[PDB]
């Protein structure tokens, strides 16, 4: 007798998140060589309710990439099969270990907060280098905004 | 105006994702056709006196105008019958056009010299004003047909033997009886700061306009911005946006100019502004005579007219000998842009049915090039004064609103309502 | 006299009695087959619906005649014409019968044999017949004293997982609880009042709503006198009834006073009679609606406030222009401790009658009926401008977006006269011939309405907290009106009898009234009804009872008062939220009125058709009755919607056909019955087929019985049933799939409304079981009524405001909704290809504020429930107790009313009985944040002397 | 229909 | 039966009567004397 | 310039006595006490509504004016209990006292 509120295939790893892109040069981990800070990014269901696909939206502001990614919901986990059409500009993207873990972050106020981690690698980069993309769900107190 | 980040009632107009059955207009509907226009034909059956017929008509034929300025037809030759014919059918807004101004004329040439024995809270038995707000309409709709190209020719003839004559009004025609109490208000302002509380906060393209010519009116019914102190402007339909953008803290009422309604209570309820009279001559002068000379003066009439209005008698200066002067403008359409923006302003908080379909006219103000959501990334590609075409837009094709819906009251009950078109397409003499 | 011809139920006063309501009808709710009985609310005072076989009438007269003691009974309704902005209940002319006073109730469902009572007799009677006077030990005192308690039985099922903000962001002045998932972290909220500011743990407070709310308590005390001789009878009766319900303090108040006195005395051939009975009554409502009413203030509050923190004004965060947030609400004890809305009335009624028999066959009859009523309503507001505007947050730091704008105090009284007079002749015959029995009895009736009222309201009331007409410097607003209608007819009701076997009987009336134009104010209803009971003369003595009856008459019916003329009014012009009225400035006027009056109107008649079984086996222990009916109510006169361009916005006219078929069924057995114990069941079933069948086409085949501008609206139209639906709907692509936005991901609507459901339950059943165990006795009655829909605020206020649980669903993660597409339209090529914009975090709580995917359709709730609709534990005491007492008997006795209900899932928010648009057909409409309803339980000792 | 309604404040 | 009911319903508490609300009177009476039935009788004196 | 009134006004009188009375004959003499409650109530109230200037110069109806109207409204309200005793003896059927 508690009604249970429901939500979409992929409800756990949809999300808000506050990230920030590293880079894997010469091996060694590199903080934020682009200097871009605390960025948005969004990911999502798709129209189809699968528990097999979800949206990757950087939100236009690191690269500008926006594709679907495979899911493994029990895992928590989200890659694609090589390299994907990029929806946003006619490019291409890859992703790999991508997990979301739950209560694992914490927020600039210390508090628990859903992690969100994935590799990416774009067809279109010069260099041709692995990011690391990582970050935590996005509270709501402006105090956890950048 | 928009809607205030903070409150509701009005995001569906703001958006244009109303439908036919929001019924945005079915009160209006009513009291037009069941009160005034009734009332109207009974007074007509009871009395014989010329020249209260002849004012009785002239309010008749301005609420044809307006539906028609709202839905392009409406009933019409068949309306007003009662058990007779309950379901009339709806003309042509043309045909009815020509119908209302050929009752104005016939009931001035049925006028004989006699007073009006008549309760008349518009012009107090001035037989002579009525006519002047008869040629005003005849003005009115005369431009319509014009730029609707249909019969342009005669209409244009009979435009300039208007203005020549200059057999117009003097001052404004206004329902000035209104007093601060309780069901004896201004309507726009009982409803929307007695029954609603604030709802509208300054739109952009009217903020932009007035602080780009300097203007001084900018502080009649706009209010500074309680966070910072100046006159913001919210892009249309753009509210949800704003909020998305900004962050709710950063997009509350305090960071946009509100509406200010303390000057509404007692506020009259315009029918014609006489600036609207003078643009409207000044504009027939600039383009169907070749009298510069002339049209300037009318031009310049209008300027000043609302500045007194709005309580600035003495400061027309800074827009007319400023910069946007009738001087510091080279081509024929940049005056004729001079006059239909400076209508556009003289007709904010006064009479908003005919700046719409002003607007719609002369399509000046333009539709701006830019997306709100480009406007908003870098103002400067924007023009101040130009439309927006709402950030969410429920037109399927876009563009800015052209008409309103049919009242859900006559789609109901009446089988030869024309079926609902969506409100991009244009009445019809809207013709770009 | 059972040689009735069709469907009708007796029910003993001991039954009407025991669940102990203030009101007589609202204990039989779902224990009668095709009595549909329903309370506008738990507000005490409030009144109750009774519809017999359906609405017939399109507006809005479809209670039963109430006929007391035979005389036509006021049962007028005091109730808000406002219920959007201040709906409030005042009460039903039936709730002034003292319950304690009744013998015996016989409710008669058919409109075939109404000469009797004339025409509003046509949907239904409810014929009452009140105690007398009797010989019995020993002094002929009885008295009953209650107490009980009310409790507050479904609120809203409610979100535990985000607290107070918008947008998904925190915020410290919210209505709502759009904010964050709850951290336990200290956050602050409120205004600031002198540099300081509340700060507290930002966590759920489940129980905060629940714990606002108090036990409603109610004391009862009712005393009568009986005695007779041989001769004479004489009872005398006094009833009090004390209630302060569930809300806060005493705005829910009903003080209900009752005293009669009814005698007769027989001298001779000579008998004459007379009943003369008093009620007093005082209501106080805590008014609903959207504005700064309690409950819809109530409901605008985040999941993490502290309601029952908000109470104590000397803590000057909880001062009106420091209350937490402004949105358009204010404090809910504030409103309660500062608003009045007020209503007393007296009321006197009763009636003469006077037999006479003579030549041994022959009675004459004269029974005058009197009703007389006095009421006075009295409602304030404060003027919030002047209290609180200037230096406060909520308050000048607001602006024109302020809760105390133009909140400048309001104060009216209005005072109402109602007064019914009915007279009746009769001269009744009747004669054994052979083994036949006729009985014929012709009669007059006069009968006349009239009722009137004056209203006197001030604005900007001068000291702010006084209501007092003085206390304005501004214009006073007063209205008067007045209705007078009169009704005269011959009736005559002729009897065949043949052997106890055979009953035949006929009926015919012919009314002459006010209100049809004067060339045809004469209607005739003729009505033929028979019964066969046909095991008298078939042995066995296991059928004890078979009886078979059939139906079939008219009934006629005039209008309304004054609809055949034309009027002119005085001019006003209903503007959104407000009017404009004359008198400006100075002159006065009068505009033509906008319903078209007609001088051909006919008279309505409605036709039925019935047949019924009546069979009991085993000494009654197992009984059953079956009926069908078959109901068409035509040229009924209504006030018809037609399209303001005629010049008019509706004309008088007669309909065509409102018609009602359906099925009554009711079972009952006693499966067990020893000397110390019986047990019987009761199964009632009850099946209606509405359907209007023609409203006049030439103004279409629709019109509203109310809505919302631009919003969820019930209709009567051409072919369907009575109280449709229209609410607004998602479109969808030619393949089931929901267009959504490009831009923001919520839905679009449709070009048009979409037909959403009707008002009307699919089928309506009681089941209830009685066990008697050596004078101790134990009811329950359950109450099913399933299908229909209704249009519920409730629910719309806590999706709007994200309290609703169904508002956690994505766990408010950004979302597409599943099985979304784009309308791609270039020019005159429509093509859909899959959404990918997703549902902002942003914009969630715009999603849920229209009403998700369903849009405003999803605030059309199923109207279906289960309800325990009472429970009833008697003791009778042991007479040998009673001996060295002066009492004769003692009951004590335990019961509750109204105790549990279920709903489907898709319902987590209301019981589905409540309205806020009165107790009859406008009622269906739905609910608009009317109050919470209750569970009632109490106590009730009987001692008789 | 007929008879207003307003939003709610947020 | 509560006797303490002999406050004057039909008046205001005389808490809520301030200044503002009894200025305005002085005018009001002293005009309604001097603009009326004086004034009245010394139009005849001064032979108006 | 015409004028139309209408008042309503309500009246409501309580009443209540509570007695016990004693009655004996000792010898000649006899004795008749009589100890009481009295409670009473009583309530008038009334509203009263006045518009002058009446547009239709015949028609008596608060509509019927382009002016203000005038409303006024009163209640009072009174309440009072007492107790008493009535104390009758008599001689004889010769002699009455009363106290
Ligand atoms: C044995 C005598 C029978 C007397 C029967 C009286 C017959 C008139 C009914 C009548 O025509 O119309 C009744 C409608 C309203 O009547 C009233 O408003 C009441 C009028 C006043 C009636 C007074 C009746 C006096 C009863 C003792
Ligand atoms: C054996 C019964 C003795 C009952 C004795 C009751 C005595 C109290 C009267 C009282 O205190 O003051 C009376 C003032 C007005 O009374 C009312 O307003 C009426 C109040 C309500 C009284 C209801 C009385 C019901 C009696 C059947
Ligand atoms: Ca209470
Ligand atoms: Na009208």
């Amino acid at each position: 007798n508690d009604t249970e509120p429901g939500g979409t295939a992929v409800e756990k790893m949809a999300g808000d998140w506050w990230v920030t892109v590293n880079a894997f040069i010469d091996g060694k981990e590199v903080e934020d060589p682009f200097g871009a800070g605390h960025l948005q990014m969004s990911t999502y269901n798709t129209a189809s309710n699968s528990e097999t696909e979800m949206w990757l939206d950087d939100l236009g502001n690191f690269w500008e990439y926006k594709l679907k990614v495979n899911v493994n919901y029990a895992a928590r986990t989200f890659s694609t099969t090589g390299f994907v059409d990029n929806v946003t500009y006619e490019s291409k993207v890859k992703i790999t270990d991508g997990k979301v873990l739950e209560k694992a972050a914490t927020t600039p106020s210390g508090m628990p907060a859903d992690s969100i981690v994935y590799m990416v690698q774009f067809d279109d980069d010069e260099d041709g280098l692995t990011y690391k993309v990582s970050g935590f769900r996005r509270t709501g107190f402006p105090a956890d905004d950048f | 105006y928009e809607q205030k980040p903070e409150s509701n009632q009005y995001n569906t107009l703001c958006e244009y994702t109303f439908t036919e059955s929001s019924q945005q207009m079915d009160y209006s509907y009513r009291i037009l056709f069941a009160g005034a226009l009734e009332d109207a034909k009974q007074v007509l059956e009871k009395t014989t006196n010329p020249a209260d017929r002849f004012a009785t008509t002239i309010l008749r034929a301005y609420a044809f105008q307006i539906m028609v300025d709202n839905t392009s037809d409406s009933p019409y030759s068949e309306a007003l019958q009662g058990n007779a014919n309950a379901t009339p059918k709806w003309d042509t807004g043309e045909t009815v056009y020509k119908g209302i101004l050929g009752e104005i004329d016939a009931a001035e040439a049925a006028l004989d010299g006699s007073g009006m024995d008549v309760p008349d809270l518009i012009f107090n038995k001035n037989i002579a004003q009525w006519k002047g707000f008869a040629n005003a309409l005849r003005l009115r709709m005369y431009l319509r047909f014009i730029d609707a190209n249909i019969d342009a020719a005669s209409y244009t003839e009979k435009v300039k033997t208007l203005v020549q004559n200059n057999e117009f009004f003097t001052g404004d025609v206004k329902l000035d009886c209104f007093l601060d109490e309780t069901d004896k208000r201004n309507p726009w302002y009982n409803t929307n700061a007695v029954g609603l509380t604030g709802n509208h906060c300054a739109a952009y393209p009217l903020v932009s306009y007035l602080s780009s010519t300097g203007d001084p009116r900018i502080a009649y019914g706009i209010s500074k911005t309680d966070a910072d102190g100046k006159y913001v402007g919210q892009l249309p339909g753009g509210k949800t946006h704003m909020q998305s953008i900004l962050g709710t803290d950063n997009w509350k009422n305090k960071n946009v100019s509100a509406i200010d309604y303390s000057i509404g209570a007692t506020k009259p309820v315009y029918f014609f502004t006489q600036a609207e009279l003078q643009f409207l001559i000044a504009e027939v002068y600039a383009r169907f005579h070749n009298d510069d000379a002339n049209a300037k003066s009318a031009y310049e009439a209008g300027v000043t007219a609302d500045f007194a209005v709005r309580g600035f008698a003495g400061q027309e200066n800074t827009i007319l000998e400023g910069a946007c002067a009738w001087s510091a403008a080279s081509t024929q359409a940049d005056k004729l842009n001079l006059i239909y923006m400076q209508k556009w302003v003289s007709l904010f908080y006064m009479d908003h049915m005919e700046a719409w379909s002003e607007i719609r006219r002369t399509d000046c103000p333009k539709l701006s090039s830019y997306s709100a959501a480009q406007i908003q990334a870098s103002e400067s590609v924007y023009t101040p004064g130009e439309l927006v075409a709402p950030w969410t837009n429920g037109l399927e094709a876009g563009g800015l609103m052209k008409r309103m819906t049919y009242p859900l009251s006559a789609r109901q009950q009446n089988v030869n309502t024309p079926a609902g078109v969506p409100g991009s397409t244009p009445v019809w003499w809207d013709i770009k | 006299e059972k040689a009735l011809g069709y469907a009708a139920t007796s029910v003993g006063g001991e039954k009407i009695a025991e669940s102990r309501t203030s009101d007589v009808m609202s204990s039989l709710a779902g224990k009668i087959a095709g009595v549909q009985i329903s309370s506008t609310s738990s507000d005490p005072g409030a009144s109750n619906s009774v519809i017999i076989r359906g609405v017939s009438s399109l507006s809005g007269t479809n209670q039963p005649l109430y006929v007391v003691d035979g005389v036509p009974l006021n049962n007028s309704t005091v109730y808000s014409t406002d219920g959007l902005n201040s709906g409030y209940d005042f009460g039903n002319g039936a709730n002034a019968i003292n319950p304690d006073d009744v013998a015996n109730m016989t409710i008669l469902k058919g409109a075939a044999a109404t000469a009797l009572y004339g025409s509003r007799a046509a949907n239904g009677v409810v014929m009452i017949t009140t105690k007398s006077g009797r010989k019995e030990k020993g002094v002929g005192i009885e008295y009953n004293g209650g107490v009980q308690w009310s409790t507050v039985l479904r609120l809203p099922e409610f979100q535990n997982e985000f607290g107070m903000g918008w947008n998904g962001n925190h915020t410290e002045l919210e209505n709502g609880s759009w904010g964050p998932r709850f951290d336990g972290s200290m956050q602050l909220w409120g205004n600031v009042y002198n540099n300081s500011q509340k700060l507290k743990p930002y966590v759920a407070m489940p129980d905060n709503i629940k714990d606002f709310f108090d036990a409603g308590f109610r004391y009862s005390n009712s005393l009568s006198f009986n005695g007779a001789t041989d001769k004479s009878d004489y009872y005398v009766s006094f009833s009090q009834i004390s209630d302060d319900g569930m809300i806060p303090t005493d705005a829910d108040s009903y003080d209900k006073y009752t005293f009669s006195a009814r005698g007769s005395h027989k001298a001779g051939a000579l008998t004459f009679s007379s009943s003369l009975n008093y009620a007093y009554q005082k209501n106080n409502f805590a008014t609903t609606g959207q504005g700064l009413s309690m409950l819809n203030s109530l409901y605008q509050t985040p999941r993490d406030i502290s309601i029952i923190g908000l109470e104590d004004q000397n803590d000057p965060f909880n001062t009106p222009g420091y209350y937490y947030t402004p949105y358009g609400v204010m404090n809910p004890y504030y409103i309660l401790n500062n608003y009045l809305n007020e209503y007393e009335s007296e009321r006197f009624y009763g009636k003469f009658q006077l037999d006479y028999e003579f030549l041994k066959y022959f009675k004459f009859t004269y029974r005058m009926g009197l009703d007389t009523t006095t009421g006075q309503s009295d409602k304030g507001k404060p003027n919030l401008y002047a209290l609180y505007y200037e230096g406060t947050p909520n308050g000048e730091g607001q602006g024109s977006s302020s809760p105390f704008s133009g909140e400048t105090g309001q104060y009216s009284e209005q005072i109402t006269r109602r007064r019914e007079i009915n007279q009746d002749i009769m001269v009744n015959f009747n004669m054994p011939v052979n083994d036949f029995n006729i009985n014929a009895l012709v009669g007059f009736n006069g009968n006349e309405r009239k009722v009137s009222y004056q209203y006197s309201e001030v604005n900007d009331l001068t000291i702010p907290t006084w209501f007092n007409l003085k206390n304005s410097g501004k214009t006073p607003i007063v209205e008067q009106h007045m209705e007078l209608r009169r009704l005269m007819g011959v009736f005559g009701q002729f009897e065949g009898s043949w052997k106890n076997m055979l009953y035949l009987t006929v009926t015919a009336r012919n009314d002459w009234s006010s209100t049809l134009p004067k060339e045809n104010r004469s209607f005739f209803y003729p009505g033929i009804t028979g019964s066969f009971i046909f095991s008298e003369l078939l042995l066995q003595d296991v059928i004890t009872f078979g009886k078979i009856r059939a139906s079939w008459g008219k009934t006629g019916n005039d209008a309304d008062v004054y609809m055949v003329n034309p009027v002119y009014a005085q001019s006003s012009n209903r503007i959104p939220f407000g009017s404009l009225t004359f008198p400006l400035g100075g002159v006065n006027a009068y505009s033509a009125g906008n319903v078209l009056g007609s001088n051909t109107l006919s008279p309505e008649m409605t036709t039925e058709s019935e047949v019924g079984l009546n069979m009991a086996f085993f000494k009654n222990r197992l009984s059953f009755d079956v009926s069908y009916y078959n109901r068409n109510t035509d040229k009924q006169i209504f006030s018809l919607a037609m399209d303001p361009a005629s010049g008019y916005t509706a004309q008088n006219m007669n309909l065509g056909k409102i018609r009602n078929r359906g099925i009554e069924l009711l079972i009952s057995g006693t499966p067990i019955r020893t000397k110390d114990f019986s047990w019987e069941l009761t199964w009632n079933f009850t099946k209606n087929w509405s359907k209007v069948i023609s409203l006049p086409e030439e103004l279409g085949g629709i019109t509203t019985i109310y809505g919302l501008n631009g919003g969820t609206s019930m209709y009567a139209i051409t072919g369907m049933p009575v109280g449709v639906f229209k609410a607004q709907v998602a479109e969808r692509d030619p393949q089931g799939r929901i267009v959504v936005n490009s831009s923001t991901g919520l839905p679009v609507e449709a070009s048009e409304f979409g037909i959403c459901g009707d008002m009307n339950n699919k089928y309506q059943m009681g089941v209830s079981t009685n066990l008697k165990y050596k004078g101790i006795s134990l009811g329950i009655d359950f109450d099913i009524r399933q299908g229909g829909v209704m249009y519920s605020r409730t629910k719309d206020i806590n999706y709007f405001t994200g309290n609703a649980i169904q508002t956690a669903y994505n766990d408010r993660n950004p979302l597409i909704v599943p099985n979304s597409v784009n309308k791609i339209v270039n020019g005159e090529n429509v093509t859909y290809v899959e959404n990918t914009t997703p549902i902002t975090s942003s914009n969630i709580y715009k999603y849920w504020g229209d009403g998700g995917s369903d849009m405003g359709s999803c605030f059309l709730v199923d109207k279906s429930y289960v309800k325990l609709r009472s429970v009833v534990l008697g003791w009778d005491l042991p007479k040998r107790w009673l001996a060295k007492t002066p009492f004769q008997a003692v009951k004590v006795s335990a019961y509750g009313n109204n105790l549990f209900v279920w709903t489907p899932s898709s319902n987590t928010f209301i019981d589905p009985e409540m309205t806020s648009f009165g107790n009859d057909l406008e009622g269906n409409y739905g609910e608009y944040t009317a109050n919470p309803s209750s569970r009632r339980f109490g106590f009730n000792l009987m001692v008789k002397f | 229909g007929g008879g207003g309604g307003g939003g709610g404040g947020g | 039966c509560d006797l303490n009911i002999n406050d004057d319903p039909n008046y205001p508490m005389n808490d809520q009567v301030t200044a503002d609300l009894i200025f305005p009177s002085i005018s009001a009476s002293i005009a309604s004397a001097v603009g009326g039935e004086i004034y009245n009788y010394a139009g005849f004196f001064a032979q108006y």
